[PDB]
């Protein structure tokens, strides 16, 4: 098994357009995700709220759908609850709240895309392990 | 004492070092090449990082027969494209 | 009568830097091969085909995680000879099938035989009593019971310990979870033998060092001793009074003290070996029946015994599928034993 | 309980005082060899 | 001589069958208190709510335990590190329910055992000995401090101290493995080297000395009668022992200086057990063993398991099952 | 070339520094050179930390221990402990590093080039270990120095920018301490306090006025004591109580340092005032509490009445009572109820956690802080994998509190062992039997049988 371009091809938007990431983009995504997100989302779960995970099936049923690059990037800009009803920037790290989550201050658009692509690619690799919690360790 | 030359005598002699300043790094380099050429992999039948699994599969190639084990491994290896 | 045998005997027993003897003919190749196989295996050889595990430096493991793993369970108790019906002379397959494990274990066994024979041989040449060899029966008993008898009672070599640091840790945890080995009185005797041994080592060493006669002028007391001196180097009488007054009882006979130092750890290991022979047949000290009856009937009854059983049940459920891949255990999440929240 | 408390307090203080004053009472000189240790 | 002087002379007297001494003045009453409470508790103490969740665990013989399963149960998790003497309870019944005996026992014992160390120094000084036996004893003592005091301090509760009983000890060990991965901690490894090594050297020294005993007896009598207490001459030939063990390995691997030999015998397990104790004490502040969980990854990024991951599975079983009713929230942070 | 082998000195190479015991000049050298090493590591480590420092990451995610120390003193940080200027860090590092060269120079000079003994060179700098007057006078000098140091901390707090106060209104901030606690009842009250749960002895200090005032008392006491010892010589009872020798004095200091090391261990583990959590990470109790708080908030947002939710044991799922009645968080964290911290205190009322304040007054900043601390609990592996022992690789994190506490426990322990070693040896050497039992004069032989 290798990290092929097929693996690195992910939904860009809801319309079904794809983008193909580079190995460099994916690795940058993993590093940035470890930097900014893993303290809560290690392995695709959520420590401060285990009900919501980063599985693609879950992101797809979010409102608006988050199972694509644009969705994830928007979420990192202006996060909402799962039904889209509330804006949670005040309690979730995002570019909107980089004043109170200082680690978001040095993230660029390029970076958001990388993190997004990582979040989408990981489950294609790890399967149930991603978002599965300790049962699959 | 039992007759052999004392080690201190030997390892502080110029001749010892003349011989070993060659033989020692030479061995080190042959060991390095053994890995770097990938020969180790083929000799011991150890998977390279891309040969543990087929691209899509996620099952371990476990040996499950005693007398057919060799052929099982050979088959698992065939199935790696 | 100075024939070839007696000349060979002459050469084998020369006083050289490394003594050889007749025993060395067994000892040296086998010890070399067992050590050789282990370093070779932990450096280069995988366990992918037998355990689904990486286990060599070549694969990215470190010194704590490398191992020469046991063969696949499907091999049974196959000797796994290189020229055998399984490997069929193929060195590479032989490595992939776990052949190095039986190689190391068997050469290691004969090596231990050779080392004890060496103890007898040198004792006989120098004219000392053979108590060192006798004491060495205990490591042999441990090795033989754990690496040979135990798997031979089980389904295959697979369940023997694997030769590696973390692999052995796994062996420990497997024994707790499946065998409740801490509860076994033979293990307990082993533990008291080993801890008591360490205790004797320390207390004797400290006592000797702190009851020394001033046999020199220096502040370093090591110099003031000569191997050929006739006198004791420390006061047995002062040592005796010290311990009599601190702890109530004390040694008074030096020969008994050193014999006791032989006896305590050697007996401990022998005891633990017997217990493992039982575990070969799953003849465990798993339960206290009276406890189970009471607890079955009375859901308010709880002891550390019942608590530890709960831990064992967890170990089994959570480690079984990865630890025994050949069984193909599929345990859906809903059947996994878990306390609240965790 | 208050009685028990005071009792224990008194007891402990007693023994601790013995310890302290005991070691203050020319202890270095209580050895079998040299006694002039001041 | 006045009364104080007389008393001081009796206390420090080298003629008492058991040396008292100043450390003994603290040691005696404290150990007596610990011992008496322990024995009464081990036999007759009612069940204790160890984890503070109103789920009392039976530790005593009269309440359904044998020697193997019995214990003096650690004090309640609701107590934490709070000091709980008898007089802080509304009744003995409360005190017992909440695990007060454990506190009385361990505080008295640790005090007493420290004074035991002191007393070792003290008698060595009265007898004109060299002073360092107590330093050897500092290793088992520090270990007791680790499991009864330091570890509770770090984890925030005496409820996580080692229980005073056999199966309780096992429980403590298993949970320890789950939460700190102690097996993978290098200090525990050094500990194991300390005690395995100590056992090896014990047998070794014993067998070498025994095998080099000078003949002084016939075969119908114990060789032990060939040594007489107080005799000036050595009872074995260290040159023969040396010659043998020298040839067993090689000459320069064997000791010929008995003092260096005995120093080595003292030093190995003591240093080893010091490390073992420091492990428990540093894992008390959650600096745990090595974590190589998912350390090996393939080209694509599949997890390749190593023995460390199997260890992790076993650890997980322990974690999820331990104290099955005590956790409401997903992380076990203490 | 005096006393530099085993024959002349009596000491082996492995106890080589014991050769220095009566060579005051060379011993001065060893000490000054060593102090040199201390200041060196301070400077160098500070610079290393600064070069690896990213201001937008919490310090505690970055393996920092020296910068947190500097920040707590009020330098470089602003509201909420955010870094506003890394330059003071740079200065502290650089100045330490330069000073280490001067110290190294003096050390090396006295060590190899200068007078080996000082007694002939200077009656003032020369000393005999057995001169009780001289020893107490040197002691006095050093007490006076320490006193000045304590006063320096006071001066920083009152006259030079202030200190970082984690408890300051509106999140943490640097604050000038204008009214330090001088009431001796308070100050020494801390000393007479129990070391157990909910009391915590001196570790329990929770405001800067107390810290500052305490340091005033300490400074004064030290200076006064220094003058006392310079002007006096040990009294008779003192003279009969102690061993008077170099090794003996060392052993006393060794016990002292051990005791201090254990205290430091507990200070960094429990205290979040002089070790602010903004800089050092949450304490263990803090992170456990923070988890309870986090889930209470989540579940309340979903509609739960947290005050009446019965857990599986029958104790409250979220809230329960402490043994004395106070309303506290439930679950295992019941053990940590003595925790106090700036993010939690607004929810506290007279009877403990106030259910109305819980229902109505929980601010987003508190939720944030609880999440952050809960996910930065001081749990982690030796190779710095953050989290519980069963966690997978991802988070490169071990808390500063863990590093500091463990290091200082190890050190304090070995320093206690050193105390035993050197105290016992000093006793034996002073009495004259540290090299072994005299055969012709073995004490036990002159003693009656025990039986
Ligand atoms: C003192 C220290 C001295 C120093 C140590 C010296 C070490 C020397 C080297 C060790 C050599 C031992 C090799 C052992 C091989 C073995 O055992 O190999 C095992 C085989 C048996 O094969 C096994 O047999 C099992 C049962 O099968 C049977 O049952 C099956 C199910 O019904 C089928 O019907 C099957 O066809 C049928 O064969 C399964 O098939 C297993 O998979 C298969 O491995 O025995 C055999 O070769 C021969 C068995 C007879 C001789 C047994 C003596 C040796 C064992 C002593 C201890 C035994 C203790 C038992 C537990 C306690
Ligand atoms: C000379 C001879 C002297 C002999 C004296 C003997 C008398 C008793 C000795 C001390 C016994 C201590 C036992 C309790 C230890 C403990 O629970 O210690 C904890 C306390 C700290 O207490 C904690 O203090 C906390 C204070 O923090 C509070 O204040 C903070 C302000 O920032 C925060 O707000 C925080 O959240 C808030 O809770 C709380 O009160 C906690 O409830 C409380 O548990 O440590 C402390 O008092 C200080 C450290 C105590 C020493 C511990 C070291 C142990 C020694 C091991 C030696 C090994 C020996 C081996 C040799 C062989
Ligand atoms: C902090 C650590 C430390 C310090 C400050 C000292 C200091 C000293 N040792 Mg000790 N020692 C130590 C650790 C230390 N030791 C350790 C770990 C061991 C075990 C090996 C010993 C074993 C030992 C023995 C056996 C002896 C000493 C002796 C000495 C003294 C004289 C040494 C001498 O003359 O050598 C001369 C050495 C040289 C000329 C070589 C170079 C030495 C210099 C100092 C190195 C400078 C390098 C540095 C980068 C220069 C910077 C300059 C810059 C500021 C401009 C001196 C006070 C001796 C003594 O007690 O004398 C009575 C002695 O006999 N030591
Ligand atoms: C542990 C501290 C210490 C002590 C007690 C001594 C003691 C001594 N030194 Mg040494 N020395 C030291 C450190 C020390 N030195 C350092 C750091 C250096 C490098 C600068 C030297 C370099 C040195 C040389 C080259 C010589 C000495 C000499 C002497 C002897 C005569 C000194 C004198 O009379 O000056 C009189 C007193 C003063 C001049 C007062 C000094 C005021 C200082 C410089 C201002 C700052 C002081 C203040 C406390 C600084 C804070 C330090 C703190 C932050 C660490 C005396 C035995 C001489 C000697 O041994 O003759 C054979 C000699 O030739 N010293
Ligand atoms: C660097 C620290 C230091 C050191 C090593 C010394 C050393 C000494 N002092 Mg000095 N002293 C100091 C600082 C120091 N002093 C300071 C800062 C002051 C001003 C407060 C003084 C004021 C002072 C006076 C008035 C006297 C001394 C005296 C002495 C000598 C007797 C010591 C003794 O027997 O205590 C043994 C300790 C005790 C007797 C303590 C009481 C026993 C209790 C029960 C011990 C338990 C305490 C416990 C473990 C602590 C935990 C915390 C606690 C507060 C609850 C000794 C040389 C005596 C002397 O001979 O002077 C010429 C003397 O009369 N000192
Ligand atoms: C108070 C002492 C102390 C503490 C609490 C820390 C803590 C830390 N250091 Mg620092 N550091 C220290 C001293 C300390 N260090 C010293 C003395 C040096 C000079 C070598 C450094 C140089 C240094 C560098 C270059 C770096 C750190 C880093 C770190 C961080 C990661 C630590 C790590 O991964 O270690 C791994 C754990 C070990 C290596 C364990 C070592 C076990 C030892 C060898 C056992 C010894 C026991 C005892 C001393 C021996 C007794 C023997 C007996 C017979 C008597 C952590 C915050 C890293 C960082 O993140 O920087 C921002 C980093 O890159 N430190
Ligand atoms: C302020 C602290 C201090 C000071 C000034 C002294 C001073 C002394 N000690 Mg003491 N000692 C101390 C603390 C101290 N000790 C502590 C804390 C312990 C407990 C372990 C001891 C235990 C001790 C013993 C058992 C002995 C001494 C002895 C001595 C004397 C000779 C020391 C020597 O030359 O060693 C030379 C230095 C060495 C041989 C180097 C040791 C190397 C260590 C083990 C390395 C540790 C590893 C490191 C921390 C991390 C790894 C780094 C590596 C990977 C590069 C000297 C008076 C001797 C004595 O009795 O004199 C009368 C002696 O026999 N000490
Ligand atoms: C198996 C086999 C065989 C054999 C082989 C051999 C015999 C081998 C050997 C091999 C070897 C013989 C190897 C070796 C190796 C070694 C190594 C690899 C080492 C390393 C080391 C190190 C790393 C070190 C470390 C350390 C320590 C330990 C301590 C001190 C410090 C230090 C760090 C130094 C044969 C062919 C017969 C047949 C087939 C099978
Ligand atoms: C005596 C003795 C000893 C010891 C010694 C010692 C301990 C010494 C020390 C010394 C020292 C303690 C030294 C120090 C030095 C220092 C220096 C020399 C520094 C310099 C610095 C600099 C040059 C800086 C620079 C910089 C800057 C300014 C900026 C930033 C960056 C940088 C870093 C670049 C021994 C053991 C060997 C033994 C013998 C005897
Ligand atoms: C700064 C500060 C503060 C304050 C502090 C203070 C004020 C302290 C003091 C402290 C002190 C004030 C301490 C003391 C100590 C003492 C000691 C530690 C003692 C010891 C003793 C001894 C060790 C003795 C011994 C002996 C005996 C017992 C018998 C006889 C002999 C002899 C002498 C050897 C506070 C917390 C507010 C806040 C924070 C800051
Ligand atoms: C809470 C702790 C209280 C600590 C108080 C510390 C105060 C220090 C001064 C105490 C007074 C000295 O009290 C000390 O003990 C006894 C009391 O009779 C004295 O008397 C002693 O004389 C010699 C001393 O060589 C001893 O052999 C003898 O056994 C004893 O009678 C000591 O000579 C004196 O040094
Ligand atoms: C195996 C042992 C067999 C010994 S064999 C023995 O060897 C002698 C020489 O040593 C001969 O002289 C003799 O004829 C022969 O039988
Ligand atoms: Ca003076
Ligand atoms: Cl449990
Ligand atoms: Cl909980
Ligand atoms: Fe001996």
């Amino acid at each position: 098994a290798e990290l092929t371009p097929e693996v690195l091809t992910v939904p860009l938007n809801s319309e079904g357009k794809t983008i193909t990431l580079t190995e460099k983009q994916y690795l940058e995504g993993k590093r940035l995700f470890q930097y900014a997100c893993a303290s809560c989302h290690v392995g695709g779960i959520t420590k401060t709220n285990p009900s919501l995970d980063l599985r693609t099936e879950t992101l797809a049923l979010a409102t608006p759908p988050r199972d694509n690059i644009e969705g994830l990037v928007d979420y990192m800009k202006n996060p909402t609850t799962y039904d889209g009803e509330q804006e949670i920037a005040e309690v979730h790290p995002s570019l909107r709240s980089a004043d109170i989550f200082p680690k978001m201050r040095n993230l660029t658009e390029k970076d958001l895309v990388a993190i997004a692509g990582h979040i989408l690619v990981e489950p294609k690799i790890l399967g149930d392990k991603w978002g599965g919690g300790k049962v699959y360790y | 004492t039992t007759g052999e030359r004392p080690f201190s005598d030997i390892i502080t002699s110029v001749r010892y070092w003349v011989i070993h300043s060659i033989t020692i790094p030479a061995l080190f380099i042959a060991g390095w090449l053994f890995v770097s050429t990938g020969l180790a992999y083929d000799v011991f039948g150890t998977p390279r990082p891309d040969s543990y699994y087929a691209q899509e599969q996620r099952s371990i190639p476990l040996v499950t027969d005693r007398f057919e084990a060799k052929q099982q491994v050979e088959t698992f290896l065939e199935q790696l494209k | 009568e100075r024939g070839w045998f007696d000349i060979l005997d002459d050469w084998l027993k020369r006083d050289r830097f490394v003594f050889v003897g007749w025993s060395g003919i067994l000892l040296f190749p086998c010890a070399y091969l067992a050590l050789g196989g282990w370093l070779t295996g932990t450096t280069f050889v995988t366990s992918w085909y037998t355990h689904g595990l990486a286990s060599s430096y070549l694969e990215g493991c470190n010194f704590l995680t490398v191992a020469v793993s046991t063969p696949a369970n499907s091999m049974g108790h196959s000797l796994l000879l290189l020229w055998g019906p399984e490997a069929q002379g193929d060195f590479t397959r032989w490595c992939q099938l776990g052949g190095l494990w039986t190689f190391i274990a068997l050469h290691g066994a004969f090596g231990l035989i050779g080392f004890m024979l060496r103890q007898f041989e040198i004792a006989r040449l120098v004219g000392v009593r053979p108590y060192n060899a006798i004491a060495f029966s205990a490591p042999i008993a441990v090795f033989v019971s754990v690496f040979l008898i135990y798997p031979l009672g089980q389904s295959s070599w697979f369940f023997a310990p694997s030769f590696g640091v973390a692999a052995i840790f796994r062996f420990l945890l497997f024994f707790q979870g499946f065998h409740n080995w801490t509860l076994n009185p033979f293990h307990m005797m082993g533990v008291a033998g080993v801890l008591g041994g360490a205790l004797l080592c320390a207390i004797h060493g400290a006592t000797v060092e702190n009851t020394l006669f001033q046999d020199g002028e220096g502040a370093s007391t090591f110099r003031a001793f000569n191997p050929t001196q006739a006198e004791e180097t420390y006061s047995m009488v002062t040592a005796n009074r010290f311990w009599s007054q601190i702890f109530g009882i004390a040694f008074s006979n030096k020969r008994w003290l050193h014999f006791f130092m032989l006896f305590v750890p050697v007996t401990g290991l022998w005891m633990s070996a017997i217990g493992v022979v039982g575990l070969a047949l799953n003849l465990r000290s798993y339960d206290f029946i009276s406890q189970e009856i009471r607890a079955a009937e009375d859901p308010e009854f709880e002891t550390f015994y019942t608590k530890n059983l709960l831990l064992n049940e967890g170990i089994r459920a959570w480690m079984a599928p990865q630890d025994q891949p050949h069984e193909n255990f599929v345990f859906p999440e809903e059947v996994l034993p878990r306390g609240n929240a965790l | 309980m208050e009685t028990l408390k005071i009792t224990v307090y008194i007891v402990v203080t007693f023994f601790v005082l013995l310890f302290v004053f005991g070691f203050l009472s020319g202890d270095p000189a209580r050895n079998p060899k040299r006694k002039d240790l001041e | 001589a006045n009364l104080w002087e007389r008393f001081c002379n009796w206390v420090t007297s080298t003629d008492n069958r058991l040396y008292v001494g100043w450390f003994g003045v603290i040691m005696i009453p404290t150990l007596l208190a610990a011992t008496i409470c322990f024995v009464i508790a081990f036999i007759a103490a009612p069940p204790v709510d160890i984890d503070g969740i109103r789920e009392p665990v039976s530790g005593s013989l009269l309440y359904g335990n044998n020697i193997i399963t019995g214990a003096v149960v650690p004090s309640s998790n609701a107590i934490g590190l709070h000091f709980y003497p008898i007089w802080e309870a509304a009744s003995l019944d409360e005190w017992l329910y909440n695990g007060g005996p454990y506190q009385l026992i361990i505080f008295h014992f640790l005090l007493g055992a420290s004074c035991y160390m002191g007393r070792q120094w003290e008698l060595s000084y009265r007898l004109g000995m060299r002073p360092w036996i107590c330093v050897a004893y500092s290793a088992p003592l520090a270990s007791a401090f680790a499991v009864f005091l330091i570890y509770p301090i770090g984890q925030g509760s005496f409820s996580d101290g080692m229980p005073l009983g056999i199966s309780g000890t096992f429980n403590f060990m298993i949970v320890f493995q789950a939460e700190h991965n102690i097996l993978m901690h290098p200090f525990h490894q050094l500990g194991v080297a300390g005690v395995f090594g100590g056992a090896l050297f014990c047998a070794m020294h014993g067998s070498l000395v025994t095998s080099s005993l000078i003949r002084e007896t016939t075969e119908t009598e114990s060789a032990n009668y060939g040594y007489k207490f107080g005799q000036e001459e050595e009872t074995y030939n260290i040159v023969a022992a040396h010659g043998y063990f020298g040839r067993l390995i090689f000459q320069y691997a064997s000791f010929n200086n008995s003092r260096s030999l005995h120093f080595f015998l003292a030093a190995w397990p003591v240093v080893g057990v010091w490390f073992a104790a420091l492990g428990i004490s540093t894992m008390a502040f959650n600096l745990n063993g090595f974590n190589f969980n998912h350390s090996v990854i393939d080209a694509k990024g599949n997890v390749i398991n190593t023995w460390a991951d199997i260890i992790n599975r076993a650890n997980l079983g322990m974690e999820v099952m331990h104290e099955r009713n005590a956790h409401n929230f997903p992380l076990d942070l203490a | 070339a005096t006393n530099r082998d085993q024959e002349s000195s009596g000491f082996a190479w492995w106890a080589g520094n014991a050769r220095l015991i009566n060579l005051s000049g060379k011993l001065l050298g060893a000490h000054v050179a060593h102090a040199g090493l201390i200041v060196f590591w301070a400077g160098a480590m500070t610079l290393f930390e600064l070069a690896h420092f990213i201001p937008e990451k919490p310090m505690y995610e970055q393996g920092l221990i020296l910068i947190p120390h500097i920040a707590t003193l009020g330098w470089g940080v602003g509201p909420g402990g955010e870094v506003v200027d890394t330059f003071p860090f740079f200065v502290v590092g650089v100045v330490h590093l330069i000073s280490s060269a001067v110290l190294g120079f003096g050390g090396v000079y006295h060590a190899i080039r200068g007078p080996e003994t000082l007694e002939e060179y200077s009656s003032f700098f020369g000393y005999d270990w057995k001169d009780k007057n001289k020893m107490t006078t040197i002691l006095g000098f050093h007490l006076i120095v320490l006193g000045i140091g304590a006063l320096l901390l006071v001066a920083k707090a009152m006259f030079f920018g202030g200190l970082y106060d984690t408890w300051a209104p509106g999140g943490g901030d640097v604050r000038v301490i204008t009214n330090p606690t001088l009431d001796p009842r308070v100050i020494f009250g801390y000393l007479l306090k129990s070391p157990f749960g909910g009391e915590g002895w001196i570790v329990s200090v929770n405001n800067l006025e107390d810290v500052v005032g305490g340091h005033i008392w300490i400074g004064l006491i030290c200076i006064a004591g220094g003058i006392w010892h310079i002007l006096t010589t040990p009294f008779g009872w003192a003279r009969r109580a102690f061993i008077w020798s170099g090794e003996a004095y060392l052993s006393y200091s060794l016990g002292a340092l051990s005791m201090m090391g254990f205290i430091a261990t507990c200070f960094v583990w429990f205290n979040n005032t002089v070790y602010p959590s903004e800089f050092y990470g949450p304490t263990g109790p803090e992170a456990s509490q923070a988890q309870a708080m986090t889930f209470l908030i989540r579940d309340q947002k979903l509609g739960a009445n947290v005050g009446s939710a019965q857990g599986p044991t029958g104790l409250g799922k979220y809230l329960m009572r402490s043994p004395t009645g106070e309303i506290i968080f439930g679950g295992e964290t019941m053990r940590f109820w003595d925790f106090r911290g700036p993010w939690l205190e607004p929810l506290r009322g007279p009877n403990g956690l106030d259910l109305n304040k819980i229902k109505n007054d929980i601010q987003p900043w508190q939720e944030r802080r609880a999440a952050e601390y809960m996910t930065h609990a001081p749990l982690g592996s030796l190779n710095s994998v953050g989290g519980v022992a069963t966690e997978i690789n991802s988070v490169n994190f071990v808390s500063p509190r863990s590093w500091l506490a463990t290091s200082h426990f190890v050190l304090a322990f070995f320093f206690l062992v050193g105390h035993l070693w050197h105290a016992g040896r000093a006793r034996a050497a002073a009495a004259g039997f540290e090299k072994g039992i005299d055969r012709e004069s073995e004490p036990v032989l002159s003693m009656p049988s025990l039986d």
